């Protein structure tokens, strides 16, 4: 649930008007999470050769 | 040490192919066994190679898909697996023993012969040859005999008892349209030729043949 | 996939003269340990490779020691001193550096020696040919050196290409030459209408090419 | 023999085995010195690094 809340704010961007002056923040802000949350799956769960996780 | 490939096949387009290399002699699951393949135009290239102790597999890139190797621990022996066939496939496959970085292909398989075609097992059509009606007959001439429409092959041309051991010129092989043809030359003293009887042997082990058809001087 | 090239495709020199085969590489094939893993095979007619040298500063058991290699990081040689008849086949590269590894492209290996002019012959068809309901015009071109040889196939005045066969044999043993038979099968509907049958030959021996032919109508 | 057995293993997973050679080496210089052994050539499977870093 988590992983998908953070994905849903991927597409705001392109409906932030560029005059609030915050569209980098917001995407530099969702890219981080994402990251942070791809490295603490694999902890958990390991992506080897075979098989990936979805 | 001794690699023991399956015997030759002949199949129809389309098919697939499990030929198989039994090594014994030594650790059998310790060592790399590479699949080579070499077209009979010429030219050597490596299909991949299987290590049987694991499952570890690496193919060349105009191979991926194509074949796919597996390995028994208990029985040594290791598999090739050839997917959909074509007339392109039709080659000779080897089989050989590999460790990487240390002494290499010290040990390869004899050699399994692998054709692909739509024809079927046809006898051979032996033919003979005369000189030309209207020719300068030498002193020496020469002598030959076609076989047509024989499949698969080998057929084995030979003269009576090996009349003529030497000056015999034996050519390989061709399709025509889908059939293997075959062509042989010889040369024999002219004036012995008529005293004696010389024929060109035609054997198609592989459709239990033995014929003969004596050549008469015009 | 590292590419590797060998040059030349061929290489006829006469016994007791110094052979040069050199092999190139799309990239370095250094490994990180200190060695350089190349490979060199010869094929014998009808037999599997056969390994020669490994890590080409070293060299294999049982070889003769006319063999040896050098080379650095993309650039590699065999030096064969003093050939013989032993020494006859197809050489190859092989890289055991970088995964995939793969084969060089191979360099047939011939011995030169005095050319010597063809011994054309023409066999026009047998009576069994018609009684069968075919025509095989038979051509035979034996005892040529070099390789250079080519074949016209001229009926009537017409040059004519498609349905000609081509097929040639190794260089032999006891004269070191090489052996060619261009057969044309024809149709009885097809091979009566014609008159005259000519089958050309042209050799460096002979430029202007040989001429054996015949007139059906006779 | 030569190279180590590989008879009843069972694979890694996230590391692949290319050559266990082994070799018997004595000291010249020494005389009661004798030993075997054995070069274990491991390949990484990089898929999860890969993945997770690259
Ligand atoms: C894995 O690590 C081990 C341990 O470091 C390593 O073993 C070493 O390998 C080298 C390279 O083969 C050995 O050095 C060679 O030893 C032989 C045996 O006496 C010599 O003949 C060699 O010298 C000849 O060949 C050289 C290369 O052609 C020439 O440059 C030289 O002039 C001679 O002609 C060479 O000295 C070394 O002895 C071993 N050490 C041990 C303890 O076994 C192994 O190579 C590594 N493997 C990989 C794949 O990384």
């Amino acid at each position: 649930i988590p992983c998908v809340l953070i994905t849903s704010l991927a597409i705001l961007v392109f409906y932030l008007p560029s005059d609030c002056g915050e569209k980098m923040t917001l995407c530099i802000s969702v890219l981080l999470a994402l990251t942070v949350f791809l490295l603490l799956i694999s902890k958990i769960v390991p992506p080897t050769s075979l098989d990936v996780p979805l | 040490v001794q690699l023991q490939q399956s015997g030759a096949e002949v199949m129809k387009p389309g098919a697939s192919v499990k030929i198989s290399c039994k090594g014994t002699g030594y650790t059998f699951s310790s060592y790399w066994i590479e699949w080579v393949k070499q077209r009979p135009g010429h030219g050597l290239e490596r299909i991949g190679e299987i290590l049987p102790g694991s499952g570890s597999t690496n193919y060349n890139e105009k191979f991926r898909g194509k074949a796919t190797f597996t390995a028994d621990k208990s029985s040594k022996t290791a598999y090739m697996q050839l997917s959909s066939l074509t007339s392109e496939d039709s080659a000779v496959y080897y089989c050989a023993r590999y460790l990487p970085y240390y002494y290499a292909m010290d040990y390869w398989g004899q050699g399994t012969s692998v054709t692909v075609s739509s024809a079927k097992t046809t006898p051979p059509s032996v033919y003979p040859l005369a000189p030309g009606s209207a020719a300068q007959t030498n002193s020496m001439v020469t002598l030959g005999c076609l076989v047509k429409g024989y499949f698969p092959e080998p057929v084995t041309v030979t003269w009576n008892s090996g009349s003529l051991s030497s000056g015999v010129h034996t050519f390989p092989a061709v399709l025509q349209s889908d059939l293997y043809t075959l062509s042989s030359s010889v040369t024999v003293p002219s004036s012995t030729w008529p005293s004696e009887t010389v024929t060109c042997n035609v054997a198609h082990p592989a459709s239990s043949t033995k014929v003969d058809k004596k050549i008469v001087p015009r | 996939d590292v590419l590797m090239t060998q040059t030349p495709l061929s290489l006829p020199v006469s016994l007791g003269d110094q052979a040069s085969i050199s092999c190139r590489s799309s990239q370095s094939i250094v490994h990180s340990n200190g060695n350089t893993y190349l490979e060199w095979y010869l094929q014998k007619p009808g037999q599997s490779p056969k390994l020669l040298i490994y890590k080409v500063s070293n060299r294999f058991s049982g070889v003769p020691d006319r063999f040896s290699g050098s080379g650095s990081g993309t650039d590699f040689t065999l030096k064969i001193s003093r050939v013989e008849a032993e020494d006859l086949g197809v050489y190859y590269c092989f890289q055991g550096s970088h995964v995939p590894w793969t084969f060089g492209g191979g360099t047939k290996l011939e011995i030169k020696r005095a050319d010597a002019a063809p011994t054309v012959s023409i066999f026009p068809p047998s009576s069994e040919q018609l009684t069968s309901g075919g025509a095989s015009v038979v051509c035979f071109l034996n005892n040529f050196y070099p390789k250079d040889i080519n074949v016209k196939w001229k009926i009537d005045g017409s040059e004519r290409q498609n349905g000609v066969l081509n097929s040639w044999t190794d260089q032999d043993s006891k004269d070191s030459t090489y052996s060619m038979s261009s057969t044309l099968t024809l149709t009885k509907d097809e091979y009566e209408r014609h008159n005259s049958y000519t089958c050309e030959a042209t050799h460096k021996t002979s430029t202007s090419p040989i001429v054996k032919s015949f007139n059906r109508n006779e | 023999s030569e190279v180590a057995s590989l008879d009843d293993f069972t694979p890694s997973g996230e590391w692949d085995i290319v050559a266990l050679p082994g070799r018997r080496n004595e000291n010249p210089d020494d005389s009661t010195y004798v030993d075997i052994t054995y070069d274990f050539i491991i390949r990484r499977k990089p898929l999860f690094y890969t993945i997770n870093l690259i």
